[PDB]
């Protein structure tokens, strides 16, 4: 109960334990493998984990990323923009152009995402290079920009 | 495209449920008896 | 049987047939499952033998009794259709989902144990007032005056149309609809749109049928109609003649006043007494309703008042080309010639004439209706 | 003629090629040639998901490339890839490669990458890199292979400047990882570290325990090292384990390292390594300190969590290797067992030679102990994941073999197929021959 006391409060709340990325399309070996063998250890608890094999544990530090969507500047620094997030929304098949994300409220900076939560720029300022906004994004600065005084 | 294709096949396993469940025992529609499996 | 009730997706997506993928792999493991049980070990036939074995152990001649109370562990007071009370226990079929007084217990011929429940086909309450068949016509024959037809449609069928609409305002359908009018007035013919529009049960009460002769029955015989209605299904129970609750007054009773008035008070208790009748409408019609209790008109037992008044004289003309849609009449005569003969010609008036009409021509076995025919149908049926 | 015939027709022709493949006898170019009109009459209306289907049934799926236009491979693209998770091994790949083809006459190389990387193809990867010209792309093509966990070496045709050369490689490095982590917890201020207690919250269970003798289980000092480094891992700070020692007592901060025994005194060290995840300079540097204990099993600990540090960091100097190389080859099992762990965890999915070489010894060794063998191969298809290299999964088999009837009672055992496994993770029709092969092992558990 107190190791799953302490990986509720991971990182404090800014690591996950999350093997897929990019919209769940994306397995990462690293973190898959590591999630595996914990398991598998824990399938004979009292032999391996509660024996002399407690460090079996420490094959989740492949699993553990951090919860953080930092754009980047072209200097490559940080920069704080504000970001909608919400659930991811299937896209598929739905006439026009949808919205990606289900939620209006904007976050600056670096918004914890979510396990599903998805991310869109809220400035037409930046135009971000990546399809999907997650861990470092570096934004470019829109040429077509005028600013609406 | 396939419209006959999902209906066929959804009534052969709609028919097959009954015809899987009837070589267990339910029918035989009593007048206030209980399953075979709950005596 | 109610496997999986999930049918939104309702159009060629994955979804669907990944839906149904499953349900088939989880069919198919448990069919695998159990049929390694009589592979390993079948140890019987299980489709003759259990059923056999259950004849045999259970008294084979079943005897018909009556369940008065209710015992949980493997046992029952019932008595017995001589009259000796018994203490049989449960069986293994018990099923024990019909414990209610009444139902009979059918118990074992050789130690007397329950074998069999008592499946029962009676209502005698509900039969004595149930509707086999639609009685009329649509709406469209009633004809003529259609000022309920919306007030009572919104009243029951609207309810029943589409429930969303009074659900989406945030309301309950109108407790109930009072139709009072002049005598023969049509409420009746009101009633007949009602069943053959009508989606639920609907039970019919004559209105003299709540006041028995035997001193105490009245108030049961509510009790009873309210039980019937209301266990039996969601229902429109019309109670005509609603005047004759102490308007009439029979020597067959025991009680004098105070049986109407303990039938009336009964029949208020029934209508918004002290529990959820569930979804219940009431429809009632008199033709005097000056004398009515006035606490079963309070909103909250009769909520909404119709009034039906004489066919108008633009009305009498649908109400003429209505109930004359299939008579061969001759053109020699026109309706408009009687339409102002009576000053106040009601609904039933028409029908009579026309009736008298039909009647008189038959007596010369004529093909058609001639205007003196019609001339000596009204002197006939207004004059008398 | 409408909509309504175009797919009617559509279904038709599916069902006309559905029975003409069977037949093999008919003509196929008057069909081709109503399947492209139908195909540009989609494209056109953007009806673009019946134009997919039609072609799938068809399975001339190249014919897509020509009728992509600028405003319509979004859409086409998307229901290509959700079709693809629903299609099998072999037409997933064949879509999955059209798709990236797709992507690249569309220039969009970030999903283009993806689909490679979905496809475990490093010549995909080279192609598109090399197609590209931004170089700001490329650097965020290099962060999502770092965040993949996929090394890839640049090669020197690839870019001319040595400088950017050495800045992606850093990128690839996820050296910049640690900053953003402690920029992020300076920015939502968490950076105070929270002790296990204020966890336990022991202030609301005190109601029914004011009863109970103050008896310190080493199992709850052990519970409370493992949530202390979970809660403060890459924090770089602890109260516990580096507080300073600002209390009246010049006694070494090794305190609570020395309540624990054997095994937990490797589990505390290890904490240690959680605590400066991401930070190999300090991380060194703190366990530098903990390397010259005379106790073996801290100097395990301390070897797994120099591994830990350096999980998901790759610096040019190879401190790891290095470090480990020298403690492999000891002979206490705790340290060769902490070493191969530490390998193991730090080149995870780097699939360097010179780890199989100096770990395919190992496994053949009689000498070593259960543990040794079994964590061995655990490490060796860590390193391996994915690649299906016939040397790592013949060795483990060998493995397998050698093991008398009594060692495959024990759980260890269960752990060697975890590993032959992990070598084989997300390659689908590789599996059968394998598994054919592991059908000739002993029947407790070949299953
Ligand atoms: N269009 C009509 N409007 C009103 N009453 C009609 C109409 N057509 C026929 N009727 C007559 O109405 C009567 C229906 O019974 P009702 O008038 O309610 O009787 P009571 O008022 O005595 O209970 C029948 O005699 C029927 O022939």
């Amino acid at each position: 109960v107190r190791i799953a006391q302490g990986l509720v409060h991971m990182g404090k709340g800014l690591l996950t334990l999350n093997p897929y990325h990019s919209d769940r399309f994306l397995l990462s070996p690293s973190a898959h493998a590591g999630l595996v063998i914990m398991l598998h250890a824990c399938l004979d608890m009292k032999a391996i984990i509660l024996g002399k094999y407690h460090y079996m544990l420490y094959f989740l530090v492949l699993a553990m990323q951090p919860r953080m969507l930092l754009t980047v500047d072209e200097n490559l620094k940080p920069l704080s923009v504000p970001v909608r997030v919400g659930q991811a929304v299937d896209v598929v098949g739905q006439a026009g152009r949808p919205k990606t994300i289900t939620g209006f409220q904007t976050h600056s900076t670096p918004v914890l995402l979510s396990a599903g939560d998805r991310a869109e720029l809220a400035t037409e300022k930046y135009i971000p290079l990546s399809s999907i906004l997650e861990g470092f994004v570096i934004l470019k600065e829109n040429p077509e920009y005028r600013e609406e005084h | 495209p396939y419209s006959a294709s999902i209906k066929k096949v959804e009534k052969e396993i709609k028919d097959m449920s009954k015809k899987v469940n009837d070589l267990i025992g339910i029918k035989e529609s009593d007048t206030g008896l209980a399953a075979p499996s709950q005596w | 049987a109610a496997r999986i009730p999930t049918v939104t997706p309702l159009t060629k997506c994955k979804l669907r047939l990944l839906k149904l993928e499953r349900i088939k792999d989880y069919l198919l493991m448990e069919e695998e499952f159990v049929a390694n049980q009589e592979r390993l070990k079948p140890q019987e036939e299980k489709t003759e033998e259990d059923r056999s074995k259950v004849d045999d152990i259970r008294g084979s001649p079943m005897s018909v009794g009556s369940l008065e109370e209710l015992i949980d562990e493997n046992h029952a007071i019932v008595s017995s259709s001589v009259g000796p009370e018994y203490y049989v226990s449960i069986m293994s079929f018990v099923d024990k989902d019909q414990l209610e007084p009444g139902c009979s217990i059918l118990m074992h011929n050789k130690v007397l144990s329950v074998v069999g429940l008592l499946q029962d086909e009676v209502d005698p309450m509900v039969s004595v007032m149930k509707v086999e068949k639609a009685p009329l016509e649509s709406y469209a024959d009633i004809g003529g005056l259609d000022p309920q037809i919306q007030e009572i449609k919104e009243a029951v069928e609207l309810p029943l149309t589409h429930p969303e609409l009074y659900e989406d305002i945030g309301i309950k359908p109108p407790k109930g609809v009072i139709l009072y009018g002049e005598p023969g007035t049509g409420k009746t013919l009101l009633a007949k749109a009602v069943a053959n529009s009508t989606s639920a049960t609907f039970l019919r009460v004559v209105g003299s049928e709540l006041i028995q002769k035997y001193l105490g029955d009245g108030p049961k015989l509510v009790r009873e109609l309210f039980r019937v209605a209301d266990d039996l299904s969601p229902s429109i129970v019309f109670i005509d003649e609603i005047d004759a609750v102490g308007t009439k007054r029979y020597d067959a009773h025991s009680g004098g006043e105070r049986e109407i008035q303990r039938t009336m008070l009964e029949l208020l208790n029934q209508l918004d007494g002290f529990d959820s009748r569930g979804d219940v409408k009431v429809i009632l019609a008199t033709n005097k309703i000056e004398s009515l209790d006035p606490a079963l008109l309070r909103p909250g037992r009769i909520d909404r008042k119709i009034e039906f008044p004489l066919p108008d004289i633009k009305t009498r003309r649908r109400i003429f080309t209505i109930h004359t849609s299939k008579m061969t009449l001759s053109d020699d005569v026109n309706l408009e010639e009687f339409v102002m003969t009576k000053d106040e010609f009601s609904g039933a008036d028409i029908k009579a004439i026309c009736t008298e009409a039909g009647l008189l021509a038959l007596r010369e076995r004529r093909m058609k209706v001639t205007h003196t025919d019609f001339k000596k149908a009204k002197e006939k049926v207004m004059f008398k | 003629w409408g909509h309504e015939y175009v797919r009617n027709l559509a279904g038709e022709i599916a069902q006309e090629y559905s029975k003409q493949h069977q037949n093999e006898e008919a003509p196929f170019d008057d069909l081709m040639d109503l399947v492209q009109q139908i195909i540009a009459f989609h494209m056109k209306h953007n009806a673009e998901p019946e134009a997919v289907d039609l072609l799938m049934e068809v399975e001339d799926l190249d014919l897509l490339q020509e009728h992509v236009d600028e405003k319509n491979y979004k859409r086409t693209c998307l229901y290509l890839t959700a079709a693809a998770k629903y299609l099998a091994s072999p037409d997933d790949m064949l879509v999955l490669d059209i798709a990236h083809s797709i992507y690249m006459k569309c220039e969009e190389y970030p999903s283009a990458l993806q689909v490679s990387l979905v496809l475990d193809n490093l010549q995909y990867v080279k192609h598109i890199f090399t197609s590209c010209n931004d170089l700001l792309r490329k650097k965020q093509f290099c962060y999502i292979l770092a965040r993949h966990g996929v090394l890839f070496e640049l090669d020197d045709n690839m870019v001319l400047d040595d400088d950017e050369r050495e800045q992606m490689q850093d990128i690839i490095n996820n050296y910049k990882l640690s900053e953003g982590y402690l920029t992020l917890a300076r920015d939502i201020e968490v950076m105070e570290a929270k002790s296990p207690e204020d966890i336990y919250k022991a202030h609301l269970l005190d109601g029914r325990a004011s009863a109970g003798a103050t008896v310190d289980s080493a199992r709850q000092n052990l519970a409370a090292t493992f949530v202390n480094a979970f809660v403060n891992a890459g924090f770089g700070q602890d109260k516990l384990m580096t507080g300073p020692a600002d209390s009246s007592s010049g006694s070494s901060s090794g305190n609570w390292l020395f309540k624990n025994k054997e095994h937990g005194k490797t589990s505390a060290a290890a904490s240690l390594g959680m605590i400066l995840l991401w930070d190999v300079d300090s991380g060194l540097a703190q366990l530098d300190k903990y390397f010259h204990s005379t106790d073996n099993h801290v100097i395990a600990g301390a070897l797994l969590g120099v591994g830990i540090v350096n999980c998901g960091v790759k610096n040019d100097c190879d401190p790891a290797l290095a470090l480990l190389s020298d403690y492999v080859d000891k002979e206490d099992p705790a340290i060769r067992i902490g070493a191969i762990m530490g390998l193991g965890i730090s080149y995870a999915n780097t699939q360097n030679e010179q780890l199989r070489s100096k770990l395919t010894p190992i496994l053949g060794d009689t000498n070593a102990s259960l543990d040794v063998i079994a964590f061995t191969a655990i490490s060796l298809g860590l390193v391996f994941v994915g690649s299906c290299n016939e040397e790592v999964a013949q060795a483990i088999i060998f493995a397998l073999m050698d093991r008398s009837e009594a060692d495959l009672g024990e759980p260890l055992a269960r752990l060697l197929p975890l590993g032959l496994g992990l070598l084989y993770l997300g390659k689908q029709e590789s599996v059968e021959a394998t598994a054919e092969v592991s059908k000739t092992f002993n029947e407790k558990i070949r299953k």
